[PDB]
């Protein structure tokens, strides 16, 4: 659900998509919510940091 | 002219991959539509991408 203001969130549980509990690290609709974004000299404006 | 239930096609493991971002999932149920396009065919496993 979404979090109210300035409540920071620094957990980093596997997140459950689906119906079937989320076991273990990684599973069918288990996903880590956390993803890393892509800035390199070689992009241009809307993608840099 | 139907009523379409995304939940048994949602939750069930007899598929390989389930791919989109022009909405969630979980909430395609609830979004109403005009048409629908069943774009049905075969490829080879790896050119999914």
């Amino acid at each position: 659900s979404n979090l109210k203001p300035f409540e920071r969130d620094i957990s980093t549980e596997i997140y459950q998509a689906g119906s079937t509990p989320c076991n273990g690290v990684e599973g069918f609709n288990c996903y880590f919510p956390l993803q890393s974004y892509g800035f390199q000299p070689t992009y241009g404006v809307g993608y840099q940091p | 002219n139907c009523v379409a239930d995304y939940s048994v096609l949602y939750n069930s493991a007899s598929f390989s991959t389930f791919k989109c971002y022009g909405v969630s999932p979980t909430k395609l149920n609830d979004l109403c539509f005009t048409n629908v396009y069943a774009d049905s065919f075969v490829i080879r496993g790896d050119e999914v991408r």
